[PDB]
């Protein structure tokens, strides 16, 4: 799911030692045309019993249940998409659905209501349907792999975040002050970047390796 | 954390 391409993109940038330049010109690597359309704006880890609930930046919500199935609710508040473990996609609505999905739909409603009333929305000041294919958490970050190939990594301690988009060969970095910047990885290789971002990109490569090994 | 940032 574009993971191999992303790995190669990261390897190239990391091997170029972006923070070891006579003059780092990170700003020259920005590319407004590569701004992502979708990213995870909120999430709730209730995997001890049900799964991982999350909200995308367009206000749609979704859940990757422990049984590896997914249920997505569009931002119109009624349209739904169910994805089986095998990837088989089915479409329905909150008002018209099979009884077999009643429980998962109720669970999604609970998740929606919660995230809607609580938590900050990541990338709120930025103007941009995939489902969550895979996710895992390390001791320092949560890794989210979307069906459109994007990989998002949220770092717990400093709240910085990376949204990797392999189709655009781009990466969006949200720093501690919530500054949202989108870069072309090829330009980061050419112009370099600060030590902090370089470190996050090295970590990202390792996280992509994990997604590939899973 | 068990949820994203508040
Ligand atoms: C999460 C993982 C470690 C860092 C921080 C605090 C605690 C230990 C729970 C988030």
């Amino acid at each position: 799911c574009h993971l191999s391409d992303m790995l190669q993109q990261l390897h190239s940038v990391n091997a170029s030692k972006p923070s070891e330049r006579g003059l780092v010109r990170q700003e020259e690597a920005e590319d407004p045309a590569c701004i992502p359309i979708f990213w995870v704006s909120k999430w709730v880890d209730y995997s001890d019993k049900y799964g991982l609930g999350y909200q995308l930046c367009d206000n749609s919500v979704g859940v990757l249940f422990n049984d590896s199935t997914r249920l997505i609710l569009y931002n119109d508040g009624d349209s739904l998409q169910y994805i089986e473990r095998d990837g088989t996609e089915s479409y329905l609505t909150v008002s018209s659905h099979p009884n077999s999905l009643m429980k998962k739909i109720t669970l999604l409603k609970y998740f929606r209501n919660y995230m809607s009333e609580h938590l900050l929305k990541a990338g709120a000041n930025i103007t941009p349907l995939p489902y969550l294919r895979t996710w895992f958490r390390t001791r320092s970050a949560i890794i989210l792999h979307l069906s459109n190939g994007s990989v998002q990594i949220n770092f717990f301690q400093d709240h910085t975040k990376l949204i990797l988009c392999p189709l655009m060969a781009a990466v969006t970095y949200i720093d501690e002050k919530r500054d949202f910047r989108t870069y072309r990885l090829s330009l980061l290789e050419e112009y370099g970047c600060c030590k902090e971002l370089a470190s996050r990109l090295r970590y990202a490569r390792t996280m992509v390796d994990k997604l590939l090994s899973s | 954390p068990l949820h994203s940032t508040m």
